[PDB]
DNA sequence: GGAACGTATATACGCATATTGACGGAG
DNA sequence: CTCCGTCAATATGCGTATATACGTTCC
């Protein structure tokens, strides 16, 4: 995808039913049924793929410090009732 | 789709490298117990000098992993394993969690498969 | 809305005429969570003699008294308790069944309301 | 069926109601109860009595 | 009021969604936001209460720290220029 | 409408009974400004122990006051106090916290109002 | 203007387009560059290009330090 | 996208050949912190001679640059930096903007790299 | 012619969210 | 006779599908 890492457009909105819109030509556009993630603050609107994966969840993970050890997980959790 | 023990998910938000490894190779949805929430999220605070580096490594995992509520399914499944293997005090978490992977038709993964060869029907992968 | 402990529940199945017109008396919804049923479907097979009678009343008990699941509002519930009232093993189960009348705004009813006090915004009942 | 949602009251008619979105919503031809303590509503398909259960309940064999 | 009040209905369909309607002894009142919870068999329904009530509810319910934090000051660093 | 001093959202936080009653009597929307909630987040992390709560006091405040982002409305406002004032480092925080109070046209909330004498059309509550 | 959102691409005849909810969008008749970095997309109001910015920033004296 | 520390925004203002080469030379969006611009606001008035012409300077930089406003997106990046990194008074403020950069996944452009590289996820540009 | 592709009008469905009018029973 | 629970209809906001065709510019 993409031949150039950047690439740039300038152009208006326009309206596509009920919303307003944005038209992505060929060098700008993600694919087709990419789910993205839209952040708007102050003049910046970003929209970048949204990541859902286990390669993604793993790959934050492993960027995070780890913490000293690994937990003994406790058992025995339930209690005996008086009565079946 | 995979359920992941909740050891395995321990080890995962602790950052043990065997299971990160290896989770990365299951394909499909990779699924938690809400039992294992519940259990993952007491683990957060036990050591308060690892605390916010836990909520957050467990907050992003969390925010990837659908978690599966606990509901009528799961019970009529937990029955079905007491009343195959007979009932287990101890036993009961790990077959509340087995008892979802169950109910969704998932594969529920762990290194602990011994512990789980009682319950009939559990598609179980071991690591 | 109402809440029985797993032990206030036990007291009902088994006709206990002490229990019994206390929840008779009760005006509002009568609630179960759905960890305490999966802790009654195991009592059902503890023995091997008159289950399916335990297994009748148990059955009828369900047709009359809904099941709350446990789901991602009552796992938030259980993390905020652990966060004021720190972890506590012996307590995760019984925090549980807090933590879901906590969602559902119920006030809960136990025999043993000194383990619960601990958890706030929690209505209790002792009996 | 596990959601939560927030919501306004609303006049439907002379009558208030308030509206149910699709992952809260119940059946169409599903009798419910309601049930009001204090300020808190509580909903569920129809079950039958307390007495009902009490009553079947010590006219069957407690065990022991 | 009573404290406690019951009724039975089924859902009617008001627009294009699902809804319940309150009688006189269940309803809310006019223009009150709600929070809905549903778990499964059931559907709890209760006003939102976010005023304070925040000071109540839960803040003195909880535990407090031991003590009060001394807020650090001087954040905004010296920068060259 | 009301936006509260970073020290009383930090006493707010902590339990303290002299801020707890004062601010029922706040009548009007209750708000506070990003940049404290900044303040308070690091906040909850400093004294491990203590951490789990805090992280539970801070959320419960965070589901109930509206947090004011910090915009170019805002930064107007503090170029208006620093050009009525002049600079100064240390108060640059409070500065951004009373701007946004300025921009909404809100009450800053203080019991240390004399630092805040000199910011311009502020209007102030000193407890 | 201080919002999160998820969507998805959809095709408006022979180009695509994501759409902009309420809360995220901008005017009609604003002008917005559209700056693709990898698979990061940066949209803002067009203004003057950086190269005009340092050009007129040249005709001015700069700060003794 | 690029977010520029204010430093890297001060030697711009201030049209320090080395870095207005350099800027110009980025093909991705260059971005401004609110922070930033708070700081370079407030060194208008730091001393008395030439504020007219670092006013007159920011002036026409604030109207090329879009500034990426101080939000509830960038005080939860804040909130995890603190939670895997620990909390320091004396960063707070790079990461705030490092915060930034993190919510609309730019990279943070700094002369000061070595202060950021305790930020997951955080792309570098070490000038 | 005709791909490719940027531009411009449509007509629709889902679903929360309004608001308003009429029939009929029980106080 | 009026409450006020049960029928109703109907509108609007808005995200989300989908279509058609009139363009250029470059084989």
């Amino acid at each position: 995808h993409h031949h150039h890492h950047h690439a740039r457009a300038t152009g208006k909105t326009f309206r596509s039913g009920n919303s307003e819109a944005v038209r992505l030509p060929r060098d700008l556009a993600f694919g087709a049924d990419v789910e993205l993630t839209l952040i708007r603050s102050g003049d910046v609107l970003t929209i970048y793929p949204s990541k859902g994966s286990i390669a993604d969840l793993v790959a934050t993970l492993n960027q995070m410090p780890r913490p000293d050890s690994v937990e003994i997980r406790d058992e025995d959790l339930f209690p005996e009732r008086p009565g079946l | 789709a995979y359920v992941l023990d909740t050891n395995v998910a321990i080890h995962l938000r602790d950052g043990d490298p065997e299971v990160t490894t290896r989770v990365t190779a299951l394909n499909g949805a990779i699924l938690l117990s809400i039992i294992s929430r519940v259990e993952l999220e007491g683990g957060v605070y036990r050591e308060a000098a690892q605390a916010g580096l836990r909520r957050s490594r467990l907050d992003v995992m969390l925010k990837v992993l659908p978690v599966l509520d606990f509901d009528g399914a799961a019970a009529d499944e937990y029955r079905r394993i007491v009343e195959s293997a007979g009932y287990s005090r101890r036993k009961v978490v790990d077959r509340m969690i087995a008892a979802q992977a169950l109910a969704h038709r998932a594969t529920f993964v762990t290194f602990n498969a011994d512990d789980f060869r009682d319950i009939p029907g559990l598609s179980l992968l071991a690591w």
